[PDB]
RNA sequence: UUAAAGUUGCUGCAGUUAAAAAGCUCGUAGUUGGAUCUUGGGAGCGGCCGUCCCCUGCUCGGCGCCGGCCCGAAGCGUUUACUUUGAAAAAAUUAGAGUGUUCAAAGCAGGCCGCCUGGAUACCGCAGCUAGGAAUAAUGGAAUAGGACCGCGGUUCUAUUUUGUUG
């Protein structure tokens, strides 16, 4: 139904009630005047450590924004429909491998993996943008990304920063922080 | 202009280091930059630096102690070979029992000691003692 | 010059004759032959530096002129004959034969053989050749012109013929497996098996061989000569099998053998 | 277009005056090109097979072997007939001073007209052969074409 | 510092960390095409519409809120100018002086100044034969410079 | 003539006053040029980690398994410098293995009561060949799209295992 997956395979038990709850959803609500030509692309359930899962939806490029333009309503009306779990949204961006010489079109530099990690990293809250970046590299030379979030829209996103954490080391590898600093604004 | 932003990263380093200093900032950072200052904390010389992340360049803040002598650039890479070390470890170190070269292989920028071992040489980078 | 030369240095000469420094001025330049300059060995070198029969270059030639010595079933008068990679060296007075082998470094060495050993001859082909009338030739190293060959001989084999006769008798190709010689330059007289033989069009091929213990070397394709099918080899064999090994174990078996003779 | 000069053109392979069924059309008024391959990996541009040029010194349809060593350039001057000033750049070491200087050598080499679509400044594969005047000893095998000439 | 000044200048544009839309424009990507290609129309030079829009219509960057800039959107659209428009400045400013020099001719470092601005004509006429914008028989001289604006 | 000469300075000199910044500016050749593109683990050994396998593909085999898979190869991979290995690179001389010429400079001899030997090895600048690595530096992709892939429509010359034994 709502699944459009970009290989003609097996949509998953969870992902298919995902997207059951989905179009169910925009049946009995007002909200499908802009949910027509918006698909679902994969799904994915991983565990955040501690006692609290995770959804996470993703959501084709083109259709990125219009996802944007009401991601403040489905994430509590995803709230509402489970229990306790938390859902994010995060974009498929196909990932090209680095040229080599002992291996053609250009590969542009929005493929890149430093370029996807990025976008997922600010795709992955959206109330709140990130107005600052710090890299702490530690003693055993491992890397450890702090990230500065505005002010304005906190405590929305005040409890999820755990959830935000397992996810970023789930889907990129890499640990990170998030931080609302008080000296700007 | 702006040529060697390596050197003036290490200029502005040892300068802060004989002022004193226990931060300092370096403005502009590059890959270099990082795997050098990796190489210096890996060999317990500087402290736990950062990565001021803007939108053009970002900027370095290095914890710094009290262990550091000297840092120095070679400019420009000359290429040395696994015989020809052992001239730059008379000309270049004021001991054998301490003092590194940190040198460009194709295996990664590291020390001459590790260079060694992976039995290969490259380009030349600087020096720390 | 105006002409051909005709006289040769004692220190102008291949290091493998292994002559001393101070007791002439000239060395004795080989006469034309069946092989060339460097890889060659003369009658008066071996028969006064090798087997040490004669003392002077007097004697050696009255030696040679009582039609004592024969190279490949012939009796050649020829002071300075240049005998090569597998001569057969016989005395019919004394009664011994020989073969000239590399051993595991670049010199020759005397290696006594069997006479049954000593009628047939192993050499390298070197191209193929259609005569006049569509009759196929063959031109070996030693340039022995062989009339009717096989169809199945090609350019990098090698075949044994028979000494008093002249004909080819059999033949082994070249493939990875086979057990070769090298002839030439720094790796000279090992033997090993070939694994490799890779391709350069245009410029000399390299081939890969392999020791008897793991170790690996490689030479061009003018440097290979197959001495047998497969692991064994077609002749007998010299002391030292052409492994090269290096100065430690040699420095290590000579004062062991020190020990245990005393 | 062709026979410009004092004398006949022709390749000497080709016997042109056979006898034919009515020396007229349908059959006829084509001459069998004669041409081969060089090898080392360079294949034989198909210009070469329907061209109407007759050229001794072409390495294609030509008696010139190839052998030897294999070089590269940049087209430098197109003046003179059929043949091209190519130039070869290197660094040269210096011993004493642990640097480079870097020298240039211009060299002639005789230009087919099979490569008709080259310009000045072009990387060019040349090859090494017989001496065919006082200083041509090269002949053009490949043309690589320039940064850019998108059109 | 300068190319040609012995002065040294640290006056110039500090962008924002953040670079997403901020949430009180009401501008959409087409709106502000439909306003640049009207600006054009107008025979205005990008600067001056990124000018004008930055100034009166709200909007930080185009390319913020566009994925091209505005002398991209220019050439998509096809009336951008055939003449960079600094090279064009930089002539109509040595034509002017030129002009000067043909009725005072003791001016001396009016000369100089000719002078220096041919050369970054040159110069810059240089760099943008290399970028394939100029064709490569194109050359800045005196008779070529009153006939072109 | 060499070292002393850090008094020719590439390593490694000086230019306010001791010898020495062109009066100033523009400018071609030359030299030097900002940041940025693939990160982290898995299967493990011992007490987080010095070692070990992994993160390029589409016509014949044989080296295996059940015509198929697999591996190996005809054929190929944007080009360079740099770095490591291998080939070839005359001898003498240089370092250096062995050896009581009475020692040594030398020499390639010699020692056991017919036999056993040795007559090594390294270096050989640059340029030329070859095989692993992609950190460092320069070059190119697709922007007026004839962009990369995918399957459908035609213009020319030709392959005998196939239109009863014959044009």
């Amino acid at each position: 139904a709502k699944i459009v997956k970009p290989n003609g395979e097996k949509p998953d038990e969870f992902e298919s009630g995902i997207s059951q709850a989905l179009l169910e959803l925009e049946m009995n609500s007002d909200l499908k005047a802009q949910l027509r030509e918006l698909n679902i692309t994969a799904a994915k359930e991983i565990e955040v450590g501690g006692g609290r899962k995770a959804i996470i939806i993703f959501v084709p490029v083109p259709q990125l924004k219009s996802f944007q333009k009401i991601q403040v309503r489905l994430v509590r009306e995803l709230e509402k429909k489970f229990s306790g779990k938390h859902v994010v949204f995060i974009a498929q961006r196909r990932i090209l491998p680095k040229p080599t010489r002992k291996s053609k079109q250009k590969r542009p530099r929005s493929r890149t993996l430093t370029a996807v990690h990025d976008a997922i990293l600010e795709d992955l809250v959206f109330p709140s943008e990130i107005v600052g970046k710090r890299i702490r590299v530690k003693l055993d030379g491992s890397r450890l990304i702090k990230v500065h979030l505005d002010k304005a829209q906190q405590n929305n996103v005040e409890h999820k920063v755990e959830t935000f954490s397992g996810v970023y080391k789930k889907l990129t590898g890499k640990d990170v922080n998030f931080e609302f600093p008080e000296f700007q604004l | 202009v702006r040529m060697n932003v390596l050197a003036d990263a290490l200029k502005s380093i040892n300068n802060a280091e004989k002022r004193g200093k226990r931060q300092v900032l370096i403005r502009p950072c590059s890959k270099v930059i990082v795997r050098f200052l990796t190489v210096m904390m890996k060999h317990g010389y500087i402290g736990e630096f950062e990565i001021i992340d803007d939108h053009r360049a970002g900027k370095i803040v290095v914890n710094l102690t009290g262990r550091l002598n000297k840092c120095g650039v070679i400019s420009p890479r000359f290429d040395v070979q696994l015989k020809d070390l052992e001239k730059w470890q008379n000309n270049l170190l004021p001991s054998r029992q301490f003092g590194f070269i940190v040198l460009t292989t194709s295996a990664g920028i590291m020390d001459h000691e590790e260079a060694r071992r992976k039995h290969t040489g490259g380009k030349i980078l600087g020096f720390f003692f | 010059a105006r002409g051909p030369k005709k006289h040769l240095k004692r220190v102008a000469a291949p290091k493998h004759w292994m002559l001393d420094k101070l007791t002439g001025v000239f060395a004795p330049r080989p006469s034309t032959g069946p092989h060339k300059l460097r890889e060659c060995l003369p009658l008066i070198i071996f028969l006064r530096n090798r087997l040490k029969y004669a003392l002077t270059g007097d004697e050696v030639k009255k030696i040679c002129m009582q039609r004592f010595i024969k190279i490949d079933g012939k009796v050649r008068t020829d002071i300075t004959y240049p005998a090569g990679f597998m001569d057969v060296i016989s005395i019919d007075k004394t009664g011994e034969n020989f073969r000239l082998i590399y051993d595991t470094k670049g010199r020759f060495a005397v290696h006594r053989i069997t006479p049954e050993e000593a009628k047939y001859k192993l050499c390298k082909v070197r191209k193929i050749f259609v005569g006049t009338k569509g009759i196929p030739h063959l031109v070996t190293h030693d340039a022995r012109t062989i009339r009717y060959p096989d169809p199945l001989i090609k350019v990098n084999d090698t075949i044994q013929i028979d000494l008093e006769t002249g004909k080819i008798t059999d033949f082994i190709k070249f493939d990875t497996g086979n057990l070769c010689m090298v002839t030439g330059g720094a790796n000279l007289g090992r033997i090993g098996v070939i694994t490799n033989r890779e391709r350069h069009p245009g410029s000399f091929d390299v081939v890969h061989v392999k020791d008897a213990n793991g170790n690996s070397f490689a030479t061009r394709l003018s440097n290979i000569f197959v001495i047998g099918k497969g692991n064994k080899p077609w002749i007998s064999l010299p002391r030292g099998k052409g492994i090269r090994l290096t100065i430690a174990e040699e420095r290590d078996k000579r004062l062991a053998a020190k020990q245990s003779s005393g | 277009d062709i026979q410009t000069e004092r004398a006949y053109q022709k390749q000497p392979t080709i016997f042109q005056n056979k006898k034919r069924v009515l020396l007229g059309e349908t059959g006829k008024e084509k001459l069998p090109r004669y041409y081969k391959n060089i090898g080392l990996g360079f294949k034989t541009p198909k210009e070469a097979i329907e061209g109407t040029y007759i050229d001794k010194k072409c390495p294609f349809t030509g008696n010139v072997s190839i052998r030897g060593r294999i070089l590269s350039g940049v087209v430098t001057k197109m003046k003179m007939q059929r043949t091209i000033v190519i130039r070869r750049d290197y660094l040269h070491y210096i011993r004493k001073y642990n640097r480079f200087e870097k020298r240039h050598k211009n060299m002639s080499v005789h230009l087919s007209p099979c490569f008709r679509d080259v310009q000045i400044g072009d990387i060019v594969t040349v090859g090494e052969c017989r001496p065919l005047s006082k200083t041509v000893r090269f002949n053009v095998l490949k043309v690589t074409k320039a940064a850019g000439t998108k059109k | 510092g300068r190319m040609h000044a012995p002065g040294k200048g640290l006056s110039q544009s500090a962008l924002p960390y953040r670079r997403s839309v901020p949430t009180w424009l009401k501008l959409t990507s087409d709106d502000v095409k439909e306003q640049i290609y009207k600006l054009a129309k107008k025979g205005l030079t990008p600067s001056q519409i990124g000018v004008i829009l930055r100034d009166s219509h709200g909007v930080a960057q185009v390319r913020f809120v566009t994925g091209n800039k505005i002398l991209r959107i220019l050439k998509s659209k096809g009336l951008a100018p055939d003449l960079p428009e600094d090279l064009y400045h930089l002539i109509k400013k040595a034509v002017a002086v030129r002009k000067h020099l043909e009725r005072n001719r003791k001016d001396k470092d009016a000369k100089f100044r000719l002078i220096l601005i041919e050369s970054r004509i040159h110069r810059l006429a240089r760099y943008y034969k290399t970028k394939r914008v100029l064709p490569p028989n194109w050359k800045y001289e005196s008779s070529t410079a009153s006939a072109l604006v």
